[PDB]
């Protein structure tokens, strides 16, 4: 019955004792394979999202620095800034779950600043109580009722608890959501929840990829970011129509004038082309004729979602190459036996690794393709 | 899919197939072709029932023999599950083959589960249901009605309506589950109980429980209808020894003997009343008895004996009645003095263990009852009761136990033992003597099955070790093997906790059940796991008494209050209906996301067939090894018998008996390879029992998890649950854990 002391000494120093360039590429080659599958899927550019955040006792855990509540709210502020930047003509609503009740903190509106203020205020209150998905879903269902049929009704839920207390039958609410064509995305924190999986599956035409559980703080930012892009529409769900909106013309007046939206004096504003009323900022629904007012820039922000740039396929080192320098940035390609050239099939022009990421992430037009004359 | 074996085309009802199922199916076919018995153990996470039905049903439909299939389960709930799986296959086969082939599949259960009579189906016990149904279907009412229409005796419309149609037209071709069978019979006013029983001989596959195959009381009638060359499947047979033992066991109490005397006096009074007015019936029965006819000859096929045969059919004497009990009055006197002898033997002051031979000798001394008349006691009583017009048999019910005791004790002498204890319950103010007739050898009840049938398949999810079962039950197997599931990513996390967060050893030993340190450690473990378990958490206790005591202590200590915050508490109860209601509520809470925790007994009704797949079962908390009660006369005698005969050590069998129940509960949480859960065995004694677990469970149990703590186990559970929630990469499992049709063909080509 001897103890571990008498056996031997650990001898930690014994543990430690004293192609690579190809490895760095094959990983790049494999990663390009994942993104090679890109098709012009139809997407609903006009969105109506109801952001539901969990603020309960389970959100007081110390898993995420400093705590789940602070980080989720902190990421929520980031989400609003990114969402409206890439979805200018969409609207957002914010709900929170506290004391087994759903609390409205932001009405559906197209003004990003209003949502930011509400989120910042929520950052102070200490979360407590039990969550209630049914209360949140019912409130989200009501908030999305006064929305046009051409918009995409979506609900993003950040769930942190493993249990839910509801006053009624959750399955009935799930059935109502499907009838109302609302789409629900759930970002869990700890583990899968049976009701959440059913909600995400039955509500998304059986797809099970809309219920995501993070594995670290780095992944959580990726999960939040992925929700900014518009969600592809289902084939059998047809709501095609024409929406009447106008393009106002900016003015520059010498004296201040009252705004028809806030009844506040503002120097400059955009004049509606249907009733001549002035609005401080865009894009917003005109306060008089209920006609959406937007600029041409807002529409152009969503063209890349309808005509995605086809992926760039690697070029094997067996074949010869056209030029020693990048077409767009003329960055000399290191010789390294492997190649770093990325070619666009449409124009067959070599691109460096740096541009390829930039062209497909910041820009949305291939420099070579535009230069090429038909 | 539709793949090919050496010469047998089999239609699988799914587009994909696991590697284990194909290997399992291949082995079963070889056993059937070569003939003999086999013991196949397959993980619970892989479809077993579908694989068995697919191959076996394909086997009969192709080969010229067209051998029938006999499926044996342990509970009625499993019968419905198999039938639903059975319906799935035939529906797929019908769609693929373009026609509904001639196939009949029915389940067999008691009247209580198949009685549609508005007044007879509202009983709380099956014995009363059988008596009432027999009264309306024995034929006495029909004969009396024919002679005199004015007779007030009633009939059963469901039973009567069957006579109009032929047996072959009772049900349409196909498979009829219990849910479907009741609906079809209700719409046409027919009796499902009589439909199935008269239709067993015409069923390609017949499904019933082990009691209908091992218990001689109900096995003889069903066994006579099934074929002799049929395929026999034993599903979930890891506790078949218990079923065999209880088939030939009996318990007698002072109340039973007291009630028996009342019945005996009533029979004597009834005989006198019949003698005065109608003596011809007695003479007619006596004349037939003198000739040498037995219950089979006199009784019509429509009626059944009052006392079910308690011994195997092969052990029944074929000679005439000895003569001492030939007449009604003489038999009553013979029956009465037998009861008196039993009563005086219950006045002992110490436990007495005696063999049947010694009991008979003492009986032959104090009184003058020989062995041979006792063997005919049950047979003679049924004839007497039949001829006495006993329409109400409430008083004579107690005499059935006495008749059973006489036949059992006078028939078997080896492998049986009689225990007389002055204290049925040691914690009682007044002694309550009890007499127990016990069967020690479990192979006696199963011996006829292994000889009558050529091929038998023994399959289960946690049948290990496979060598013990041939040792315990006297049979030999052509092949016995256990499969290891080829899962790409681990789906079940088996762990063993030997101490609490305080590092104090934890055990469920009965003598320290009321221990503040042990109770608190288990309660903290229960609370901590409920914090992280998403949907469902099942907890199994070694015994109901331990659960009752420990739960009460938790309530006083306030531990239950913390659990109530995160999950609803459902507790198994002695009442079967209440426990069933708890299961429905437990499942409802898991489905709706409220979260629930179920407290049950490892050797209870929940563990013997109820499965917690997917959300219902995510964490299994085994509180201690489910050891039996060591200080039990029944168990000690059985242990000695096995040690002397089969050379099985008492400790080894006790460990084997407890581990099989623990593993049984562990395997009720995985259905497919996408199901996941955490299995924690909370006892210091599980640490050295890793080799005793099923192979597929031992493989998943890592060395670092042999002895963990509550805090350490919780950390692993949190990490494991988080990992299992991530989207699985399809390429990691395309052809290593799940096979398509092309992948299966590759396997066949490579092997060949
Ligand atoms: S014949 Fe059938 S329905 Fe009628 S009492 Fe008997 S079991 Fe019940
Ligand atoms: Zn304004
Ligand atoms: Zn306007
Ligand atoms: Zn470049
Ligand atoms: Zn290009």
């Amino acid at each position: 019955g001897g103890y571990a002391w008498e056996d031997e000494i650990k001898r930690s120093w014994d543990l430690v004792k004293v192609a690579s360039l190809v490895a760095s590429i094959v990983e790049a080659r494999k990663k390009r394979t994942a993104k090679k599958n890109i098709t012009p899927y139809q997407r609903g550019i006009i969105r109506s999202l109801i952001l539901t955040l969990d603020c309960s006792e389970a959100m007081l855990e110390k898993d995420l620095r400093p705590n789940r509540h602070a980080m989720i709210i902190q990421y929520a502020i980031d989400f609003v800034h990114e969402f409206f930047d890439q979805n200018p003509i969409s609207q957002m609503g914010i709900i929170i779950m506290r004391n087994g009740l759903a609390q409205l903190v932001s009405q559906v509106s197209g003004n990003p600043q209003d949502h930011i203020d509400a989120l910042k205020s929520i950052r102070k209150q200490e979360p407590k109580g039990n969550p209630s998905l049914q209360n949140a879903l019912e409130m989200a269902r009501g908030l999305l009722l006064p929305v046009p049929a051409h918009c995409t009704r979506e609900v993003l839920i950040v769930f942190g608890s493993l249990s839910t207390t509801d006053p009624g039958d959750i399955h009935q609410t799930i059935d109502s959501l499907v009838s109302e064509k609302i789409r629900v995305k759930v970002l869990g924190l700890s583990a899968q929840v049976a009701i959440c999986k059913e909600l995400c599956k039955a509500t998304n035409y059986g797809d099970e990829s809309f219920y995501k559980i993070l594995l670290d703080e780095t992944h959580l930012k990726e999960l939040f970011n992925e929700a900014v892009t518009p969600l592809p529409v289902n084939k059998i769900n047809k709501g095609f129509t024409l929406v009447k909106m106008g393009f106002p013309t900016r003015i520059f007046e010498d004296t201040p004038t009252f705004c028809s939206c806030h009844s506040k004096l503002v120097y400059g504003g955009y004049f509606c082309p249907n009733c001549h009323s002035k609005v401080c900022s865009l894009p917003t629904v005109c306060p008089c004729c209920d006609l959406m007012l937007i600029l041409s820039t807002h529409l152009a922000r969503s063209y890349h979602h309808l005509m995605p740039l086809k992926t760039f396929a690697e070029v094997p080192t067996t074949e010869k190459f056209r030029s020693e320098d990048c077409f767009s940035c003329q960055s000399r390609f290191p010789i390294l036996l492997t190649s770093s050239r990325y070619r666009c099939e449409d124009c067959k022009q070599e691109f460096c690794v740096d541009c390829d990421v930039f062209i497909h992430e910041i820009l949305h037009n291939c420099p070579g393709c535009e230069s090429k004359p038909v | 899919m539709k793949f090919y074996i050496d010469d047998l085309p089999v239609l699988f009802p799914y587009p994909k197939i696991y590697p284990e199922q194909y290997n399992y199916m291949c082995d079963i076919k070889k056993t059937l072709d070569v003939g003999g018995n086999s013991i196949l153990e397959m993980p619970s996470g892989t479809g077993k029932t579908v694989s068995l039905l697919s191959l076996t049903i394909a086997y009969q439909m192709h080969y010229p023999e067209h051998r029938k299939i006999i499926y044996c389960s342990r509970t009625m709930s499993e019968i419905e599950k198999a039938l639903v799986e059975l319906e799935n296959l035939m529906d797929y086969r019908t769609k693929e083959l373009g026609y509904q082939e001639d196939f009949r599949g029915l389940g067999l259960t008691s009247r209580k589960n198949l009685c549609l009579h508005p007044e007879v189906s509202k009983e709380r016990k099956g014995t009363v249901v059988d008596e009432k149904c027999r009264r309306m279907t024995n034929g006495q009412a029909k004969r009396k009605l024919e002679e005199d229409p004015e007779a007030n005796v009633e009939l059963c419309e469901y039973h009567e309506n069957l006579y109009n149609i032929e047996v072959e037209d009772y049900l349409p071709k196909g498979v009829f589950s219990f849910e479907k069978l009741l609906k079809y019979c209700e719409e046409k006013t027919l009796c499902p109980y009589f439909i199935v029983r008269r239709m067993i001989s015409l069923c390609n596959i017949i499904i019933y429980s082990y009691h209908y195959l091992l218990d001689p009381k109900i096995a003889e009638r069903v066994s006579n209808e099934v074929s002799k060359d049929s395929i026999v499947i034993f599903d979930e047979a890891h506790n078949i020894d218990n079923v065999c033992i209880e088939s030939l066991s009996l318990d007698l109490t002072t109340d039973a003997l007291r009630r028996a005397t009342r019945g005996a006096n009533a029979l004597d009074e009834r005989i006198s009343e019949v003698r005065k007015v109608d003596s011809q019936k007695l003479q007619d029965e006596y004349e037939k008895l003198v000739q040498g006819l037995h219950s089979a000859d006199i009784l019509t096929d429509q009626e059944e004996p009052f006392v079910e045969t308690p011994v195997l059919p092969q052990d029944l004497l074929t000679e005439a009645i000895p003569g001492n009990i030939r007449r009604a009055e003489h038999f009553v006197s013979f029956l009465k003095r037998l009861i008196e002898y039993l009563k005086t033997r219950m006045k002992v002051l110490h436990v007495i263990s005696e063999t049947p031979k010694s009991f008979l000798q003492h009986l032959k001394q104090l009184t003058f009852i020989e062995r041979k008349p006792l063997r005919f006691c049950s047979e003679r009583l049924s004839l007497l009761v039949r001829t006495l017009e006993v329409t109400e048999v409430e008083d004579f019910t107690a005499l059935k136990d006495i008749a059973t005791f006489a036949t059992l004790i006078s028939t078997y002498e080896e492998g049986f033992l009689l225990i007389i204890e002055p204290y049925e319950i040691e914690n009682a103010a007044v002694p309550n003597p009890i007499m127990r007739f016990t069967c020690l050898d479990a192979s006696i009840a199963i011996k006829p099955v292994f000889e009558r049938f050529s091929s038998v398949i023994i399959t289960s999810g946690t049948i290990s070790p496979l060598d013990m079962y041939p040792r315990m039950l006297n049979f030999k197997t052509v092949l016995q093997k256990s499969y290891a599931m080829t899962l790409a990513k681990k789906s079940f996390l088996p762990m063993i906790i030997t101490k609490g967060s305080d590092q104090v050893a934890i055990s469920s030993r009965f003598e320290i059940r009321n221990d503040p340190s042990i109770v608190r450690n288990y309660g903290s473990m229960l609370v901590e796991f409920a914090k992280i378990t998403p949907d469902g958490m099942v907890v199994f206790f070694p015994s109901y008494l331990y659960m009752e005591s420990i739960v009460s202590m938790w309530q006083t200590m306030g531990i239950l209050d913390e659990v109530w915050k995160h999950k609803l508490i459902l507790v198994e109860t002695p009442d079967a209906q209440e426990t069933s209601l708890a299961l429905e509520t437990y499942r409802k809470a898991c489905s709706n996301g409220r979260g629930a925790i179920l407290l049950s007994v490892a050797r209870g009704k929940v563990s013997e067939g109820i499965d917690f797949d997917h959300q219902y079962g995510r964490t299994v908390l085994m509180i201690g090894i489910p050891f039996q009660y060591t200080e039990s006369r029944i168990l000690k005698a059985r242990l000695e018998f096995m040690r002397e005969n089969y050379r099985i050590r008492e400790n080894d069998f006790l460990s084997f008996d407890a581990m099989r129940h623990a593993a049984q509960c562990l395997g009720r949480v995985l259905r497919g390879k996408d199901d996941y859960g955490v299995m924690v065995l909370a006892d210091r004694r599980f640490s050295r029992k890793r080799s005793q677990l099923p192979k597929w469970i031992a493989q998943g149990l890592s060395d670092a998890d042999l002895n963990l703590s509550t805090d350490m186990a919780i950390s692993n559970t949190k990490q494991f649950l988080r990992t299992m929630a991530q989207p699985t990469d399809p390429k990691d499992q395309e052809g290593v854990s799940v096979w398509s049709y092309e992948d299966l063909i590759k396997h066949q080509n490579s092997r060949k």
